């Protein structure tokens, strides 16, 4: 009762910036009927030492007393507000967030059980919005007697149980359902996979979510959860609050930033045993941040991140440099093509072991919000994940169309893939074909600066574009059919922004563009190494076999074989062009003669 | 506690005779139809007369309808018996009007205010099969020729939960004799189970929609169909669903300072070019294409003819060319700057397309539906990129919904049609990968001629390497507003409707007869194009928000035609 | 069981309805309203789907060699279960509960046939499609 008056004095007497922060928030939440309020732990430890230590030691018996004091002052607020202009009040659930401590998942021990606990992680699953009760009328089936039972904060050997007796014998009770129910959720949380030991997979934890914070957390983000570490032996978390996203280190980083051969030693440091490939190493180290993110006032902003692709024979650190980019970078998780062993890159959905709940198993494409993604074995991709990565590599947004939830999400991912209709997605969607102090400088540069470009260094880019368009047109009008776009020019601009951003400068000069054109020329050298085809195909169909029968893959194989122009890729290319130009005769022949064969 | 509420509702009905003469009209209409040989016995109650008459009764209806709705319907049945004096069924109620904080979005609908009645608007996704249920079953004993009857109750016939009586169907008599099922004297009441989620314009688009289930009685089973905006009024019972009793089938705020700015910008003859140039500054060039995109997102007129079919007001645009430019970057701008827009990839739809998805169920009623993408947006715009990868099923679907704006689905249980008055923005790529002027302009599209006739404006974007024009793209991308044009477009869409004049009929007649030249030189001209040649004019005339069209609107439509055709 | 005939009905026409001054109106399948389940209705329409004539049983006859009293059970649904247990008047007062057999000759059958009636073309509303309905016929 004294704690009731203390919490009421804390609500109606706390001042910050010459104003109350809980009274107006309670009035605004009562006026929209939200039945919740945001309290901070720092304000109550600055107000009273008789509250926080008892809340940290015994939260389960002091928290509903605070809750009933909140409803007691809320009833007065409601009756004085309803009488001004234009009964039954539920128990107001409180949410409470703080940032005083962030303990890891490996520091959880046998001590401080059922206390307050605050930690970060990645939500993997929100499975079923299930139902419980909060007030229920119960009746008997034998002596016609009824009553009711109420619960407020206790939502397997616990608080709620039906009475065995009111003779009526054991269990004569019937729940009067329509004169009585709340929502609750079962969630799963795992630790950050960028900092998890290599010998074992990351562990997880189960948590119970109640009424006011339901459907607020999308699974796959950096979520900081504060609650009660309770035991059901097995541990579980009762959520009571939710939120989400050394000077010598900066001194040595500023001393290392003043070195003029810094780029060069960085490259002499990312390759300890890799012989050669300086242009691959500079493109790998320049594809972390991306480019200049600019928020234009018209709303049509530009993308800053880029794409890099590794290709070659097995070996030469195609999967060893990826471990260094998994451990160096701020937010990155190692995965592979078509998922992996009991984990997936894209949205993997599985079945629940209990009650047969359809829920998503996991995904690393949601967990990389604001960083890069890194995969191996690009040739082994499923068709249900290729469309998702096809849209996310150029628009950075993942759209889900399930019947339960239809969420689109900002992926904000760059890709660093390795490999060994695929031709257009390789050649068009890809632009290129201490350690703690370095990571700290990378995070400070990604959050602090927003560079730009000078026209003095942009005229060299314009002259380079004019010369490459005037020089590769000789190879392109000569029917080589391989390209040159403005997207590659925008990628060149993003590469220059990343190279000028690494020295922590908002301006760009010719010093970065002379390395950028040298970085781009290796990608163009790797990329470099209709009237006739349609005259062939069309004249063939038209003037040769209108039924097409007898004229299929054999007969073209003969003609083109005997005309020495056939390449299977070229054959199926002209053909796919014909079905695709909707020669609906070519549609028809495909339907028949193709696997009719000749 | 029942007698005081029934006398208070009797005093309210004696004070307001608007429901008494209405139920007398219901009874005299039923008597006239019986004399010739029906209405579903419900009276809508205006809630505005209930607040000033009784505050406690109003508060009791708003917080406890399980204890306030059955004495009011008991008073209504007693008034129906007292108002009628001829010889010889229940009566229900309905509400309307403002609710205050009880009127809310279904995504904000949570575990609070369970027993209280909820008014919730949105869009329906599924409408189940109509299913009859037994509430009373009769039987006959042929050993003596008698008749027996039994009644059935559940948790959906009353607002309060009754004691559960699991009445076993009589397969035997109490004496033990044989019996039969007298099919016909036993009444049947049909029920429906529909699903409704939030509207895409009021919801914070980017999130997931939350849907709820409505259990429907006999009376209102013929007024629900998918694809329409609806507002349901029911009770949030949790045995979680709503017992829908009232269904009504049926966005930036405007100040007085913004209307002065759009009235100031209404008479200058330089407005159109700077408004077309101000939509996307990250894309160099293509002024006439975004001029048509501006005329496209503002709309048409949607003329409905008297005693005939409606006329198409929507415009459709197809854009082709080399894949080097910003065709995939323009869809994000038109998705983020329109009133409401739905974008799809054109390949990857789980159903049969973007309309009429998969139908299956696992619950009590073994039938369920699903809503697509085009049935959600009814007045906005939809964007389909990679048009050549889209299969023939969706092509047959857009052949049918292009100039008719209606979609018909002949299923095993569903045989209805629905409105699809939307505008399509298609973006395609050639099958050869690249295209130049010397190649023929018909086989490079690799689409049928009927789809060329369906789409109104076909925009070809060339990208041959030229050293003169390509010098400033790098400095332009290396270097009026967003909340103003939205208010401009919606005020033009809501207030001003343009009409034709004689000054703009003759020049468009001259242009159509002069092109019907292109048939011998480069492109076929159809009759549908006549309609699209004035739609755009009207567009320009409503861009300037004039009450009627002008000759310059037909001139700028002919200029857009010369750029998109030649 | 001893029904030699088959009973059927027919309604009155409109000429006998105007005389002496309804029960037989031409009804659509969109004009069913749900609540007409149990009224005699006269539906007008085209017939697209018909089935073959098949014998559906009405009563199952079981014979015994131990007692001789042949029993008859009545089915009403689409399916049924075989009554292997004897429910005669002689096996109730007995320890023995001997096997029963079925008779396909003494059992009464009926020429059952299902049909799908469709909605008329000019009677359907604007935009709607002509939905179907099922008719189960028996006998002659």
């Amino acid at each position: 009762t004294e704690i009731i008056k203390s919490f009421k004095n804390f609500i109606l007497e706390f001042r910050l910036d010459s104003q109350f922060i809980y009274r107006d928030q309670l009035r605004n939440n009562i006026l929209v009927k939200n039945y919740s309020l945001t309290v901070n732990m720092e304000h109550l430890i600055g107000y009273n030492e008789d509250i926080y230590k008892k809340l940290s030691d015994e939260p389960s018996d002091i928290i509903p007393l605070f809750e009933t004091a909140i409803t007691q002052v809320a009833k007065r607020i409601s009756i004085l507000s309803r009488a001004q202009s234009a009964n039954s009040l539920p128990t107001f659930q409180l949410i409470l967030n703080s940032n005083a401590n962030q303990i890891p998942l490996r520091d959880l021990d046998s001590e401080h059980v059922s206390k307050i606990v605050r930690l970060s992680g990645i939500i993997i699953s929100t499975s079923v919005l299930s139902s419980r009760a909060t007030y229920l009328s119960i009746m008997c089936r034998n002596c016609r007697h009824t009553t009711s039972i109420t619960i407020n904060n206790f939502n397997t050997g616990n608080t709620v149980s039906l009475p065995r007796s009111c003779n009526c014998g054991p269990d004569p009770y019937i729940i009067i359902h329509e004169s009585s129910f709340i929502d609750q959720q079962f969630l799963k949380l795992q630790e950050i996979p960028e900092l998890v030991p290599v010998g074992e997979m990351p562990r997880n934890l189960t948590m119970t979510c109640d009424r006011y914070l339901t459907n607020k957390v999308i699974p796959g983000t950096r979520v900081t959860i504060v609650g009660i570490y309770s035991i059901y032996r097995t541990p579980y978390i009762k959520i009571l609050g939710i939120q989400s996203d050394t000077e010598e280190e900066e001194e040595e980083f500023l001393q290392l930033s003043r070195n003029p051969k810094l780029y060069e030693i960085l490259t002499n440091s990312i390759a300890p045993s890799i012989f050669g490939n300086e242009d691959i190493k500079k493109a790998i180290v320049c594809l972390l941040m991306g480019g200049s993110k600019k928020i234009l006032p018209d709303g049509m902003r530009l993308r800053g991140d880029i794409n890099v692709l590794l290709l070659g024979d097995p070996g030469t650190a195609k999967s060893q440099l990826l471990k260094f980019v998994e451990k160096v970078s701020p937010i990155a998780v190692y995965t592979s093509g078509k998922g992996s062993s009991a984990a997936g890159l894209t949205a993997s959905v599985q079945r629940d072991p209990m009650t047969r709940e359809f829920y998503l198993e996991g995904g690393a494409m949601v967990l990389a919000d604001g960083g890069v993604v890194c995969i191996d074995e690009f040739d082994k991709m499923r068709d249900e994940d290729r469309v998702a990565i096809h849209e996310a590599m150029e628009q950075q947004t993942i759209s889900i169309a399930k019947a339960g939830i239809t969420t689109v999400l900002n992926s904000r991912t760059s890709v660093l893939a390795a490999a060994n209709d695929f031709q257009t997605t390789i050649l068009s969607r890809f632009d290129m074909i201490s350690i703690e102090k370095m990571k700290r400088y990378i995070t400070y540069c990604r959050l602090k600066c927003a560079p730009r470009l000078s026209p003095q260094a942009a005229e060299k880019l314009s002259s380079n574009f004019v010369t490459i368009r005037k020089q590769l047109l000789i190879n392109e009008l000569e029917s080589t059919e391989r390209p040159i776009t403005i997207r590659q020019l925008e990628a060149i601009i993003r590469i220059t922004e990343s190279l000028a951003k690494l020295e922590l400068s908002p301006i760009a000069q010719e010093r970065h563009v002379d390395e950028a054109i040298r970085l781009f020329q290796a990608s163009t050298m790797d990329a470099a190494s209709s009237l006739s085809e349609i005259r062939r195909f069309e004249q063939e169909l038209k003037r040769r076999l209108p039924i097409g029968w007898s004229t299929s893959y054999q007969t073209l194989r003969r003609e083109f074989v005997d005309t020495h122009r056939f390449s299977q890729l070229a054959l199926d290319k002209a053909l796919y062009a014909l079905e695709k130009h909707e020669t609906i005769q070519l549609r028809h022949q495909g339907q028949n003669i193709y696997r009719s064969g000749v | 506690v029942f007698g005081d509420r029934v006398r208070r509702f009797q005093e309210f009905l004696d004070t307001f005779t608007s429901y008494r003469d209405s139920v007398r009209s219901i009874q005299v209409y039923n008597s006239n139809n019986a004399a010739n040989y029906i209405l579903p016995h419900r009276i809508i109650i205006s809630l505005d007369d209930l607040r000033e008459f009784d505050r406690s009764f109003w508060s009791g209806i708003l917080v406890e309808p399980a204890y306030f709705i059955p004495p009011a319907e008991k008073a209504l049945t007693d008034l129906a018996d007292s108002m009628d004096d001829v010889p010889h069924h229940p009566w229900k109620l309905s509400f309307k009007g403002s609710f205050g904080a009880h009127a809310l979005s279904p995504r904000t609908l949570t575990a609070q205010h369970l027993n209280k009645l909820v008014s919730v608007e949105g869009i329906v996704t599924k409408t189940s099969l109509v299913r009859p249920k037994l509430i009373r079953s009769v039987h006959y004993a042929a050993k003596t020729g008698r008749f027996h009857y039994r009644d059935y109750t559940d948790a959906t016939t009353t607002l309060t939960t009754r004691i559960p009586t699991p009445a076993i169907y009589p397969t035997e008599d109490t004496e033990g004799n044989k019996l039969t099922t007298e099919y016909g004297y036993s009444t049947f009441i049909d029920h429906q189970r529909i699903t409704v989620q939030e509207m895409p314009e009021m919801a914070p688009a980017g999130q997931l929609p939350r849907s709820i289930d409505v259990i429907l009685d006999d009376d209102l089973v013929d007024k629900t169909k998918p694809g329409d905006r609806v507002n349901v009024v029911g009770v949030f019972k949790s045995l979680t669903l709503i017992l829908g009793n009232t269904v009504y089938p049926l966005r930036q705020m405007l100040t007085d300072f913004d209307i002065r700015n759009i009235n100031k910008l209404s008479k200058k003859k330089d407005i159109f070019d700077i408004l077309s140039q101000s939509l996307a500054p990250s894309i160099y060039g293509h002024d006439h294409i975004k001029k048509a995109i501006l005329l496209m997102l503002m709309g048409g007129v949607e003329k409905n003819l008297e005693n005939g079919s409606h006329l198409r007001g929507d415009i459709n645009i197809l854009m082709v060319g080399d894949p080097s430019t910003a065709k995939s970057q323009l869809l994000r701008f038109v998705l983020n700057t329109a009133s409401l827009a739905i974008a799809t990839t054109g390949r990857g739809s789980s159903g049969v397309g973007l309309t009429a998805a998969v139908t299956t169920d696992r619950e009590t009623g073994e039938r369920r539906l699903e809503a697509g993408a085009m049935v959600l947006a009814d007045r906005g715009v939809v964007c389909i990129d990679e048009f050549d990868k889209m299969t023939d099923v969706d092509r047959v679907a857009i052949h049918e919904v292009m100039e008719q704006q209606t979609v018909t689905i002949a299923k095993a249980g569903i045989h209805t049609t629905l409105n699809a008055r939307c505008s399509v923005i298609a973006a395609a790529n050639p099958v050869f990968g690249q295209y130049d002027v010397n190649r023929d302009p018909h086989q490079n599209i690799a689409l049928p001629d009927s789809l060329l006739s369906r789409f109104d404006l076909l925009f070809v974007v060339t990208d041959d390497i030229n050293e003169i024009r390509d010098r400033s793209i790098s400095e332009h991308v290396l270097r009026v507003t967003i909340p103003f044009l939205r208010k401009y477009v919606q005020y033009a869409k809501e207030r001003v409707i343009p009409q034709l004049t004689q000054e703009a009929i003759n020049v468009i007649v001259k242009n159509y007869t002069d092109l019907r030249d292109d048939n011998t030189k480069k492109s076929p001209i159809t009759a549908r194009t006549l309609e699209t040649l004035i739609r755009l004019a009207t567009a320009h005339a409503k861009v300037r928000l004039s009450k009627t069209v002008n000759k310059v609107d037909a001139k700028v439509a002919a200029n857009l035609l010369r750029f998109a055709l030649l | 069981l001893t029904r030699r005939y088959f009973l059927y009905f027919k309604p009155l026409s409109q000429n006998c309805a105007r005389r002496y001054r309804i029960s037989s109106k031409p009804l659509s399948v969109r004009q069913i309203k749900g609540d007409f389940l149990g009224q005699l209705i006269t539906v007008r329409g085209i017939i697209t789907r018909v089935s073959d004539v098949k014998p559906a049983v009405e009563v199952i006859a079981y014979t015994c060699d131990q007692c001789g009293y042949e029993v008859f059970q009545e089915v009403n649904s689409r399916t049924f279960t075989p009554l292997s247990e004897c429910t005669s008047e002689e096996c109730s007062q007995n320890q023995t509960k001997g096997q029963l057999f079925m008779s396909t000759r003494a059992s009464k059958f009926s020429a059952f046939q299902e049909c799908k009636i469709q909605e008329l073309s000019q009677q359907v509303p604007v935009g709607h499609i002509p939905r179907s309905l099922n008719i189960h016929v028996n006998g002659t």
